[PDB]
RNA sequence: GUGAACAGCCUCUAGUUGAUAGAAUAAUGUAGAUAAGGGAAGUCGGCAAAAUAGAUCCGUAACUUCGGGAUAAGGAUUGGC
RNA sequence: GAAUGUUACCGCAAUAGUAAUUGAACUUAGUACGAGAGGAACAGUUCAUUCGGAUAAUUGGUUUUUGCGGCUGUCUGAUCA
């Protein structure tokens, strides 16, 4: 929420709450990245604050890299695969979830990220647009 | 004590009083400041909401995501019949009650304002203002003398007008009497303004200009004696729970023994009146105004008549007014417009207009062709019709 | 010349904007801030008219071009080439070119005679691109990476190469790509190279995050 | 200046509404309505079932 | 370029710590009546007690240790700066008094859970609270003493610089009260405004320059360094000394302009005291104002570091003047280039 | 009649239309409906609900006293002409 | 709702009670200050989260106008209905 993003992009009401098993499809050899904590707000009764396309949360590693488990690492969603919320009218989506590798510091690590990447996260985070390939 | 720590409020209210709408007319208690520099201009107006549409406009606003892109929102085009001045009544101030006696009406009254006073139209002998119309037969000792008092012993003037229903598709067959305050130079140019404007329509070459910040007041839609569950926001108890599964949450008040004010339950979610401000006028249309759908991309002669119809309306036969944004409260009833109160912040009036593509397809079904002649041309002559 | 600012807190100016040697095409971002930068430098036949594409602010991922010839994806609309074409003489083609993807910056580089496209798709509309530019495009991967526009961006003089590159790769492509191939760190040891800076025929706008020995490459290899 | 025409449904209507399903790698058919979205998820074939205009090309309409 | 200081926030000694007093106050205060029944109004003050507990508990005893490294980290020079302030005395008294109040929290928690016992008689509770208050008092007393010292040196570290020995560093030092107003100040922009400085007559005027892409900068401590350690029973002179001990390239400063007949004959046999200590340290001699040198002390002073006579390895000397702006760039450049062809060239 | 069968459902014969009705469908109830993303965030608690579910064929671990586990899980096959 | 001749339309609003909050980014500004390692506020433009009061032209959810189309068991001989 302020670690190198181009302004405050429109926080789209997606569907990624706490306990969402996120997959993995990039330069890393991991299979899935389970998230144990999803937020992105403040004063709000009852609700589990979800994460929109381009938010920085902390995820864990289950299957793929057993050497790197039980730790905290950044995980920016690069694949929305859900209907967003704009002003044009268009609402296209993908299929599979996101899942990128990042060093436990505050930046990124992955570069050769395969699969379709949303243009919304690319515009917000320069690191995503610089490390992608196929956009929409 | 508390649950966790007080928690927020889903039973949070918003309207102390409220109640059902015992009148189609809203409660207008706000009036703009009278100015002497600007000429005689209205402060309020009347009309009827038609519906919404999709208009493509180039976002001149420096958006932090879009800007200069083809985006759309939600606008409304409030319809307004030719309002004719048939009453000139002036006042002074507002102490603890009304304070005047100079009430000047008219003579040529149609069959619109003669139905407002009487529920049974058939029992009416069509003999209204008989003692008032007899004052015009003489020199006018009780007419011209009244105007001599307004030019000195008065201040504000609330012009009594109505709305034409003979050309209005709204099935009501009755005009709507309202009060419109006008602000201009001195206090003698107010009464004489509406006096010389009898049997006349609404002129758009004097007061009504291009891009003016106006307001909007309509009537809210109700839903009966709706309870705390849907009216405010009560939870849902599991199926395991008995004697109820969506009942009101246990209050447990004490705060004075007379149970608190915001423990509200069932009343009337809606059916009141709202108040919207800060709205820019896009385009002022008329009754016989053609080529309403001025598309700056396809360049085709078309109107904005809804090819389906919303609810209780028609096919556009009066002067339509397209304004920026929408308006709270459902239509099918009198909508009291209002001009700018004072120097508002706005923070959006810096941007002009850039309307191009105008939607005029179906409103009942899905959006397809804009013009019905296009579908007929694409189909061609077959079995039925041409 | 070689200036350095913090435009919208983004050292990667190559991602947002793209000032190639073909035509000075500037995106939406650049009011009076960017105008004060290249005031006495530019203002010639190549202005700084703002524009957009497909409802995005990224203009570095759409095309390349040498000195004359710019294409346009079929994903976006034609509401930009109906007024901007007046300023430019004859470079941007108005022919409806079918696009297979969307981003054409990290897969294809821009220069004059040297070009490279990462092997991933077939040969359909790609041949049409090489026909206009007149460049014998030879497909070749680099260190098993799909990115190439953010790892290297050569010109008519030299070319900065990504530090994480094998020695063998920095020799076999020295005669064909006619570049000395100088490997070294860039932008405080960043992972991007050509995405943080855009080499032009005249000036060379970079970033302030670029260290002194990382910036001295331009004033040594490229030579002014 | 081009005329917007639907692909999978073959019906020239509104450009947006626009909830569409991409093919990950390659591109997809731009939907012209929301009804076309649910007609692709169930793997419906527009070639056999009459819903497009391409099938009418092999039919022939000369009255 | 830092170490492990200027990160610790403010610390309330004893006068600014009056919080304990306030708390004990409200405590002995209580006096509740307990709702419900008037015969069962004896059950509540237990909660009262747990409360006070947690309170002092969190208190302090952990924020003091933060901001301070170790008594045996890496280089002794990092703790040498504290020797001229609190001295290994208050030093250990650093981590010393540290662990002091530290365990103090121990006894704290101790007696804490201790009384903890019972949740009847709010009154007895008042007495317990009073006892706790007294205990707290008997501590921060002697506490705030050295703790006062604490706050002091605390703020203290805001003017004192902190270089990094894990990189290239060019030691630059000069002798004030001569003419550094238009000589040494031609390199940096240091000037006394608000921040004062004792010891010497002047303050801290550290020079700095950024040539090519290197980084050469080091402060100077005049006074203690210009005299043997034995002569200074402490102070900072020794400060000057450790200061030295640090370095990569020591640059000695001379002046053969004769301001008032202040030639050097006694300090000649002093450079040999730090000569074998310079295993990998480059030397450089810079003489200011070289034009009015009269042949009266020239045929004697030259047998020091100028010519190959005594205690000289055989380096290059420079005789010019930066006051008249005569090749000031050449002098600054030819004083750190030797380090590039030494430690940098080898490592 | 269908079906593995004697269940259920439908149809024929015999046996029937007494259990207040009408108008109206705002909120709060018993049993019974259906909701993208997320797939155990609610609860003391696998407590409610839903999905998986038959026959034929194939496949079917560890343990045990070889009468068992065993109709395992994970798949495929299925109607009418 | 009973109402002092009555009904309808059009005004003034006492008393009581009271209702929006917070953060970030861009420009000014890689700024004022400073020895190095570092690093702000005011004005103007452009947003998001949460709560309350609303709206249904588009999207999503719901389907008693038990529609239209298709299908299983049984029946009016059979077919259409």
């Amino acid at each position: 929420s302020g670690n190198g993003a181009q302004g405050t992009k429109f926080r789209i009401s997606l569907g990624l709450p706490v306990g969402a098993i996120m997959n993995c499809a990039d330069n890393s050899g991991a299979r899935n990245l389970y998230i144990i904590a999803v937020k992105g707000s403040g004063s709000r009764l009852n609700r589990l604050p979800a994460a929109s396309l381009g938010d920085m949360v902390m995820a864990t590693v289950k299957k793929g890299k057993p050497e790197l488990r039980k730790k905290v690492m950044p995980a920016i969603v690069v694949r929305q695969a859900k209907s967003w919320r704009r002003r044009d009218g268009v609402f296209l989506y993908f299929e599979d979830n996101a899942g990128v590798i990042a060093n436990p510091k505050g930046e990124m690590k992955g570069s050769a990220i395969t699969g379709p990447v949303g243009k919304e996260c690319a515009d917000l985070w320069p690191r995503v647009a610089s490390n992608s390939g196929v956009v929409v | 004590s508390h649950r966790k720590y007080e928690a927020p409020r889903h039973g949070h209210l918003g309207f102390l009083p409220r109640k059902r709408a015992a009148s189609i007319r809203a409660r207008v208690k706000a009036f703009p400041k009278d100015d002497r520099s600007k000429p005689v201009a209205l402060t309020s107006f009347l009309g009827y909401k038609a519906g919404m549409t999709t208009i493509v406009r180039d976002l001149d606003r420096p958006g932090s995501k879009f800007h200069k892109r083809e985006v759309v929102e939600a606008v409304t085009v409030v319809d307004t019949p030719p309002v004719v001045v048939v009453g000139v009544v002036g006042y002074v101030e507002t102490p603890r009650g009304l304070r005047s006696l100079t009430t000047v009406w008219a003579e040529h009254l149609s069959d619109e304002v003669k139905r407002r006073f009487y529920k049974n139209w058939y029992k009416s002998k069509k003999k209204a203002f008989t003692k008032y119309s007899a004052k015009y037969a003489q020199d006018g000792a009780g007419i011209e003398r009244e105007l001599a008092r307004i030019k000195k012993y008065a201040s504000v003037v609330r012009v009594l007008v109505h709305t034409q229903i003979r050309k209005t598709p709204l099935a009501q067959k009755k005009a709507h009497l309202a009060e419109i305050q006008l602000n201009g130079g001195s206090i003698s140019e107010k009464v004489d303004w509406a006096r010389e404007h009898f049997e006349k329509t609404v002129a758009v070459d004097s007061v009504f200009e291009q891009n003016e910040m106006i307001d909007a007041i309509a009537v809210t839609k109700g839903h009966g004696f709706e309870g705390v569950t849907h009216r405010w926001g009560t939870k849902k108890l599991p199926r395991k729970t008995h004697r109820g599964l969506r009942k009101v949450a246990c209050i447990g008040a004490w705060h004075p023994a007379h149970v608190m004010w915001s423990v509200a339950r069932a009343g009337q979610r809606g059916y009141h009146s709202r108040t919207s401000i800060n709205h820019k006028i896009y385009r002022v249309g008329k009754g016989d105004d053609e080529a309403n759908g001025a598309t700056s991309f396809d360049r085709t002669k078309k109107t904005i008549t809804p090819m389906g119809g919303f609810v209780h309306y028609g096919e556009i036969k009066n002067d339509f007014i397209m304004v920026k944004g929408c308006i709270p409260g459902n239509r099918k009833r009198i909508v009291t417009l209002r001009k700018s109160l004072y120097t508002n912040t706005s923070r959006k009036a810096l941007e002009e207009v850039s309307l191009k593509w105008i939607d005029t397809a179906s409103k009942f079904g899905k959006g397809r062709f804009q013009t019905p002649a296009e579908k007929h041309a694409f189909m061609g002559t077959l079995k039925k019709d041409l | 010349m070689a200036t350095r600012t913090q435009f919208e807190n983004s050292n990667e100016i190559g991602v947002f904007s793209k000032l190639t040697n073909t035509y000075c095409l500037v995106a939406v971002g650049g009011s009076e801030n960017f105008y004060s930068a290249f005031e006495a430098e530019l203002g010639d036949a190549i202005p700084i008219v703002h524009t957009t594409i497909a409802g995005t602010r990224i203009i570095g991922r759409m095309t390349a071009g040498n000195r004359r010839g710019l294409l346009v994806p079929t994903q976006t609309t034609d509401q930009e080439l109906q007024h901007l074409r007046n300023s430019l003489p004859d470079s941007v083609k108005i022919q409806r070119v079918e696009e297979r993807l969307s981003a054409l910056g990290n897969v294809i580089c821009c220069n004059d005679y040297v070009a490279l496209v990462h092997p991933d798709i077939d040969r359909e509309t790609e041949e049409l691109i090489s026909d206009v530019l007149g460049v014998e495009v030879f497909r070749q991967t680099i260190s098993g990476n799909i990115l190439v526009g953010s790892y290297c961006s050569l010109s008519n003089q030299g070319g900065l190469v990504h530090p994480q590159t094998s020695v063998q790769d920095q020799e076999e492509l020295s005669s064909l790509l006619q570049v000395p191939l100088v490997a070294g760190t860039v932008n405080r040891g960043s992972s991007v190279v050509g995405a943080g800076m855009v080499v032009n025929d005249y000036l060379a706008v970079t970033g302030l995050d670029t260290t002194a020995p990382e910036l001295s490459v331009i004033e040594s290899i490229f030579r002014l | 200046m081009r005329i917007y025409q639907c692909h999978f449904c073959s019906s020239p209507c509104y450009p947006g509404h626009g909830i569409m399903f991409v093919r990950n790698d390659a591109k997809e058919f731009r939907f012209c309505r929301s009804k076309c979205h649910k007609a692709f998820k169930q793997r419906r074939n527009p070639r056999k079932l009459k819903w497009t205009k391409a099938f009418r090309k092999a039919a022939g309409k000369e009255l | 370029m830092q170490l492990s200081w200027k990160d610790i926030p403010t610390v309330a000694p004893a006068n600014d710590l009056l919080d304990i007093v306030l708390n004990r106050t409200q405590r002995k205060t209580p006096t509740v009546i307990r709702p419900g029944f008037k015969i069962t109004r004896i059950r509540a003050f237990y909660m009262r007690k747990v409360k006070y507990t947690g309170e002092g508990f969190v208190e302090k005893f952990e924020d003091i240790l933060k901001g301070f490294p170790n008594i045996n980290d890496v280089h002794p020079f990092h703790r040498d700066l504290m020797d001229t302030l609190y001295e290994k005395n208050h030093y250990k008294i650093s981590l010393a008094a540290i662990s002091r109040a530290k365990s103090l929290v121990e006894q704290v928690a101790r007696d804490y859970v201790r009384l903890l016992k019972f949740g009847q008689s709010l009154f007895q509770c008042k007495q317990l609270k009073r006892a706790a208050l007294g205990r707290m008092a008997t501590i921060v007393k002697k506490l705030r003493d050295p703790l006062a010292y604490l706050e002091q040196v605390r703020q203290h570290i805001g003017r004192l610089p902190s270089i990094d020995p894990n990189t290239r560093t060019l030691l630059i030092c000069g002798y004030p009260n001569v003419g550094k107003s238009s000589f040494l100040r031609c390199i940096t922009k240091s000037d006394v405004d608000v921040q004062p400085y004792a010891f010497t007559t002047k303050s801290l005027y550290v020079g700095h320059f950024d040539y090519k892409y290197l980084r050469f900068q080091a402060i100077d401590t005049p006074g203690i360094l210009d005299r043997p350690t034995e002569e200074m029973n402490n102070i900072e002179m020794q400060s000057i000394y450790a200061i030295a001990h640090l370095r990569s390239c020591v640059l000695y400063f001379m002046d053969l302009s004769e301001q008032c007949g202040f030639t050097i004959e006694a300090q000649v046999k002093l450079f040999h005291s730090i000569k074998p200590l310079f295993a990998n340290k480059s030397v450089m001699v810079v003489i200011n104002k070289t034009d009015i040198i009269r042949p009266e002390d020239l045929d004697e002073e030259r047998a020091q570091l100028l010519e190959s006579v005594k205690e000289v390895p055989g380096v290059e000397i420079m005789t010019s003047s930066c006051q008249l702006e005569e090749n000031v760039m050449e002098v600054r450049n030819k004083a750190c280039e030797k380090l590039l062809a030494s430690r940098i060239e080898n490592k």
